[PDB]
């Protein structure tokens, strides 16, 4: 149990710490990059994980980046309308033949950090 | 022949041990560094 | 601390101490106990005989 | 060159690990599964997700069927492997594959087509500038830090022993055994039936694996431990299912890992891991055996059972001559050791010569990997 | 104070030391090893070829081959490698600053001396080098100028008689029966006990076994009777892998091939008969001194009981009125080098050195003029 405790110590300290530092830095940088393009319209996000849930701001960002007119979001405040709004942006990304893997509407709505960061990174790799 | 085909010859064995010790030391200091910027 | 007192890599001619076979360890000690090379040179009566024998064997031939 | 660090990806049958060179620990560790739904989908507007891969495939395992792309160290399904690699590169690390080279690990004795297809996939689709393929048990010796020793690596797919003396590896003494924690999980699932518990679906196999990782140990003496378990109930432990039910594993705890030393419980004719290590030692020359006796290295996640080192040392001492000194070296970080070795191999200034360039692949096809690497 | 160098070469052993010293500075086997297994470990120490004492450490991963066999070199490049290792790694002295002294077998082909001289002047820029007979230097190390000497090395066995400092060329006898052939015979007779040795490292192991646990029988048939009728003549050797073997009967069987070559099937006679014939070839008037002074040299003559058996076998063939005595110095392994350390130290020997400038107008044959 002593070496088991040491292994749990190692994978509790180092694996958590390096990943958390990297994702914090990536979160700040992605927030600045999104805020630069979203400032053309009167829109601004404070937290990347929380403001991207409703799916409206994702539609605004994709409209700014792509340059054509996406369908307007579903008029609602429920979870189902939230899922619909995220799915609209995901389907519009499926138009542009950008390859997204393990990406669903419920993953963005629930607020999984790694998949949201990967979605932002994929958008950056496409539209730069 | 060619027994040493996969590896280069005349390499100092001390350098590998020094770099392994450096990676070992990073754990003791547990300095947290972010990944390389793209 | 003997281990701090001396280092194996500081002196190569102390590094020779570690890598000796036991019979090679005796051969050096016994042979410098005997001092045969010193004995032959210090002893004159055999010495000038060897001197002149080499010199006058060179004298006529080889 | 200085700021650019090659990615290190350890790719076993059970779990995939990935990180940057020069790091002590991998950034991303996640299981290598690909799951797909099977039931009805009736709620309209929830979105469509065709495949689930990685850790979030485990979270929704109730409504999914789970498939392993790698079986016995061999990539049976390549599309799922591409899914895993894409999820590793983009979602987990957020790095462009064009920026950095990639270092991969594999089993010693594998089919040639596996290496060829690995090279072809990592050049043609991800478009990497350089790539190298290495052996896991060799990287374990890099992590240990010694020139000589014998490495016994036991993962989820395969177990293998390689000896290395003074940086020279003997190919004829390399031994491979298809006995890993996968078959141990299957054996535990089989022997849990006689106590009244039935696990059949692929989702319950993860529960059985968790039970194995929490409540298993290796007895130092099998018969004495069996007599103790028959005499008293002090060996019994309780586990709680996700639905709140409580089971009592009892006698099975030291019977599941015992199949490593006696494969006859599984019907296999092969020898145990201790006999395999001893036979790999005696297949070498006479002179190096003493050194191979002194630097036995354990690695892989399967060797994380409590008491594995004492039993291994006792069995090897019983097999070996009495005048030799037998010690087993098992670091606490032996689950990740291969990856650490990879980083140590990836950051060397000399190893920058040994990368396989993209131009060389373009000239030579996917057959360049056998001429280089090992 | 520039001092000469004495380098003694034989098949399996190279010694080197400064002139006038009691002890040679470097002693190491004359072995060349090349790796045989697939070397896969990036960044750590590998070399193309190992030589000397370092090569003997890594016997497991190396193929070991000898550049010299039977006193005749087979590959000159390996000999250059050994000489370079001796000059640079062992003594750490420049070869072009100090003179070097060299030794060889008495009877040898023409080309060996010429090639050796050419390599020693051209490669290392030696200002002066001289060639001497090994057995003559051994007799000088014993310190008597007369008598018949027997030098048996790992390459070849030879007996030469020297009277008043002159070795008679007609009376020199050479027999190709050395310690390496005895090692091969010991391996062949250890095959029948159940222990099998085939590789070169196992040959070195068998050689160590022979050095540790061999002796010469005074009476061959009586020792066979004793070893067959009892278990007293049994010793146990402990292998480097931990295995234990019992040498048993073979201990006095391997060295007895020195006296009876019919075990190996060689046509030539025994070593004592060779010494007796070499004494017979000399003049009668000096024969008394040849029976009065006989010294043993070489590592092969370190078997226990060699002196008593040699004296008995010579006395059997000698006339009854003759007196037979055998001299065996305890340091008979390194006698030749000691003689060299004598010969370079003399004040009349500085004119005996071969001039570097004289070689330019003479050429590679100059040693045949001067030696
Ligand atoms: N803490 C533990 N105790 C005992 N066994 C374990 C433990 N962790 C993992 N295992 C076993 O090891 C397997 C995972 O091994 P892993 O290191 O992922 O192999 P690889 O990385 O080579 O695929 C699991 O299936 C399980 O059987
Ligand atoms: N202590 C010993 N006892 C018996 N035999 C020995 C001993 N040491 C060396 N030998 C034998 O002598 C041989 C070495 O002879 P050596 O004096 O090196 O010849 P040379 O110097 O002319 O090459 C070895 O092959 C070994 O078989």
């Amino acid at each position: 149990d002593n070496d088991n405790s040491s292994a749990r110590l190692f994978e509790r300290s180092r694996i958590k710490a390096l990943a958390d530092e990297r994702e914090v830095v990536q979160k700040k940088t992605f927030t600045k990059w999104v805020n630069s393009h979203l400032a053309r319209v009167s829109c601004r996000i404070t937290d990347l994980y929380k403001d991207l849930r409703d799916g409206r701001m994702l539609i605004k960002l994709l409209e700014v980046l792509s340059g054509e007119m996406l369908p307007k979001p579903t008029k609602g405040k429920m979870r189902i309308h939230c899922l619909e709004n995220v799915d609209k942006a995901l389907q519009f990304l499926k138009e542009q033949r950008v390859h997204l893997e393990n990406m669903g509407s419920h993953d963005i709505v629930d607020g999984n950090h790694r998949l949201v960061l990967g979605l932002i990174w994929t958008i950056i790799l496409r539209f730069q | 022949a060619v027994p040493n085909l996969f590896v280069p010859l005349n390499t100092n064995p001390k350098e590998v041990q020094e770099m392994r010790n450096k990676i070992r030391e990073q754990n003791l200091q547990d300095i947290k560094t972010a990944g390389p910027q793209s | 601390e003997r281990y701090f007192d001396r280092v194996d890599e500081n002196n190569p001619e102390y590094l020779r101490e570690r890598n000796m076979a036991p019979d090679l360890r005796q051969d050096f000690n016994m042979m410098e106990q005997k001092k045969r090379v010193s004995m032959i040179l210090q002893s004159p009566a055999f010495c000038e005989e060897l001197e002149s024998m080499i010199q006058e064997q060179f004298k006529k031939g080889k | 060159d200085d700021d650019i660090a090659a990615l290190v990806v350890d790719n076993g049958s059970g779990m995939c690990k990935a990180g940057f060179a020069g790091d002590d620990a991998p950034r991303a560790v996640f299981p290598s599964i690909v799951g797909r739904p099977r039931h009805q989908g009736v709620m309209v507007g929830m979105g469509q997700k065709d495949s689930y891969v990685g850790d979030e495939a485990q979270s929704k395992r109730g409504i999914l069927t789970l498939k392993y792309p790698i079986e016995h160290g061999i990539v049976t399904n390549w599309d799922d492997m591409e899914k895993i690699w894409h999820h590793t590169f983009y979602n987990e690390l957020r790095v462009a594959p064009e920026e950095h080279p990639v270092l991969l690990t594999e089993a010693p004795l594998n089919p040639k087509a596996n290496r060829e297809k690995m090279t072809q996939i990592m050049f043609e689709t991800f478009n990497t500038p350089a790539m190298y393929v290495a052996i896991q048990a060799v990287l374990s010796l890099y992590a240990s830090g010694r020139t000589t020793g014998i490495v016994m690596d036991s993962g989820d797919g395969v177990t293998h022993t390689v000896p290395i003396y003074e940086g020279y590896a003997l190919p004829h003494a390399i031994l491979r055994l298809d006995l890993a924690g996968r078959d141990l999980t299957d054996y535990l699932m089989k022997i849990l039936t006689e106590r009244g518990y039935s696990f059949t679906t692929t989702a319950e196999r993860e529960i059985v694996r968790d039970i194995k990782e929490k409540l298993c140990y290796v007895a130092l003496d099998f018969e004495q431990e069996m007599a103790t378990a028959a005499s008293s109930s002090s060996l019994e432990k309780s586990y709680e299912l996700p639905d709140g039910q409580v089971i009592t594993i009892g006698n099975e705890r030291f019977r599941c890992p015992e199949a490593l030393f006696q494969p006859s419980f599984l019907g296999m004719e092969s020898c145990g891991i201790h006999e395999t290590t001893f036979n790999s030692i005696m297949k070498c020359d006479v002179d190096i055996r003493k050194d191979l006796y002194a630097n036995t290295v354990l690695s892989g996640g399967t060797t994380m059972y409590p008491g594995i080192a004492d039993r291994m040392q006792k069995e090897i001492t019983a097999l070996a001559p009495s005048t030799m000194k037998i010690k087993i070296i098992a670091p606490p970080e032996r689950k990740y050791s291969v990856w650490i070795g990879g980083s140590i191999l990836a950051s060397l200034s000399t190893f920058q010569q040994m990368w396989i360039s993209k131009q060389e692949y373009d000239e030579s096809g996917p057959s360049i990997v056998h001429r280089k690497c090992f």
